[PDB]
């Protein structure tokens, strides 16, 4: 974040969507989470139909209980491509945030199934079991979440 | 001869007929399920014989010759955390839990790693 | 046992039925 | 003619429970020895 | 002598076939070259010479970059196009036309809107398919 500051030029810094993702994703893993969600929204506002790696601002809009938002982004996503897993597991976090869960399960392993080396769904779905107050499901699925990304 | 010496706890000599088969087999057709064969045996032969580098190599050739192997996944757990390579041990062994979820001696395997990983 | 209802009824439901005993997130 | 499938080694159990169980005496090993 | 080699890579053709080719190359090639063997001879401002359902006007018009007499004349010129030059429309009796080109732009009409959901919803037929 320093090297942002410092070393990248605010005209850079403030139109480049790559370096809003990357920023985004930081202040995510520094749990700042006001400071995301004004730069992920410029992001959308450069291009609404980008899919890359959505799954971090799904994950932040379940925490911020945005349901209107997010529905928007579901629905637009899936309009564009109904092909690419992060979409798919944003609808699961969207279902989880609403109530039901099963059917974001359900969707969570569909997912998985377009593309079985995407890790961050198989997390989510571990994420997800402890939920249902389930922990073997949960721990297995959790483990296969790590089997598909080491570093994790 | 080598599985069979091998079984009668006689690893010395098992080596040496599995060593000559892979040998006479070693120019010609590395696939079609003989080499892969000869490659398993030999490396659990080292593993039984407790030298385990050409063991460990023989097993990772064979592993990049066919991916789909819960076994040689565990095997190569095994090999890893005979040694010092946690990182490895738990990846293989990861690796081979996501082929098959419900392998009995890989929980206790990965419960010990990451135990051992930890205290370290 | 329910060996009788009310009004001389034939059947009966049971709306609820409980048993008692003693004894920030990352996503 | 119908060549055999030959047979392949099979990674016990109990060898590896030995593993495991002598790398439990192993990392139990030095906590003494740092206390 | 008719060479028939190209018809069937087999050297040999029963006569029966031979026959049957020969009559029937020579009425097919005599269908399109009049609206004779075939081994003896094989031959025979925009650009542009024809698009099917395009009348020489179309063609002009392209060039360009662009009571009851007069309704039987757009009558006949719309099944001109739809039909590709069709020489039995010229047989057909007067008062068939009209339950035809009624029938035409009904279903011409069905196809222009053919050719013109909540998230939980549809994300169903991607999984049930």
């Amino acid at each position: 974040i320093r090297l942002f500051e410092s070393q990248i030029p605010s005209h850079i810094k403030d139109t480049m969507p790559w370096c809003l993702v990357q920023l985004g994703k930081l202040h995510f893993e520094i749990i700042n989470y006001d400071m995301s969600l004004k730069y992920f929204n410029r992001l959308k506002d450069l291009q609404p139909a980008r899919v890359k790696d959505m799954e971090i601002f799904s994950t932040l809009l379940w925490h911020l209980h945005d349901k209107v938002k997010s529905s928007n982004l579901a629905n637009g996503l899936m309009d564009t491509m109904p092909n690419k897993p992060e979409t798919w597991c944003c609808i699961g976090n969207l279902l989880s945030l609403q109530k039901d869960h099963d059917a974001a399960i359900k969707a969570f392993e569909k997912a998985t199934q377009l593309d079985p080396n995407f890790a961050y769904a198989y997390t989510l779905q571990g994420h997800e079991h402890s939920s249902n107050d389930s922990s073997d499901s949960a721990k297995t699925c959790y483990r296969k979440a790590l089997a598909c990304d080491p570093q994790h | 001869m080598g599985v069979m010496y091998f079984k009668k706890n006689e690893f010395v000599k098992a080596k040496k007929y599995l060593k000559k088969a892979l040998e006479v087999v070693k120019d010609l057709d590395p696939s079609s399920r003989t080499t892969i064969s000869i490659q398993l045996n030999l490396g659990h032969t080292y593993r039984k014989l407790n030298e385990n580098e050409i063991a460990i190599k023989c097993f990772r050739c064979v592993l990049e010759k066919n991916d789909k192997n819960s076994e040689i996944h565990c095997s190569l757990g095994y090999l890893y955390l005979k040694t010092k390579k946690l990182q490895k041990a738990i990846d293989h062994l990861h690796k081979s839990l996501y082929l098959k979820p419900n392998n009995s001696s890989a929980t206790a395997l990965l419960k010990n790693a990451l135990e051992l990983n930890v205290t370290l | 046992l329910f060996p009788v209802n009310h009004e001389n009824g034939k059947d009966t439901h049971l709306r609820g039925i409980r048993l008692y005993v003693p004894s920030a997130i990352l996503r | 003619m119908i060549r055999r499938a030959p047979t392949t080694l099979q990674l016990s159990h109990d060898d590896v429970t030995s593993l495991i169980d002598d790398l439990n005496e192993q990392k139990l090993k030095q906590q003494l020895n740092i206390e | 002598q008719y060479d028939y080699s190209p018809f069937c890579e087999r050297n040999t053709l029963r006569e029966s076939r031979i026959d049957s080719f020969l009559k029937a190359e020579r009425a097919a090639h005599c269908l399109v070259f009049h609206k004779y063997r075939p081994d003896i001879d094989i031959m025979c401002s925009m650009l542009l010479e024809s698009v099917p359902g395009c009348n020489k006007e179309d063609l002009e018009r392209l060039s360009r970059r662009e009571r009851l007499d007069d309704i039987i004349n757009h009558e006949t010129n719309a099944l001109k196009s739809f039909w590709n030059d069709s020489g039995l429309v010229n047989s057909l009796q007067s008062h068939h036309l009209h339950e035809e080109y009624l029938l035409l732009q009904e279903e011409l009409k069905n196809v222009y809107k053919i050719k013109c959901e909540s998230l939980r919803d549809k994300c169903r037929r991607h999984y049930s398919n």
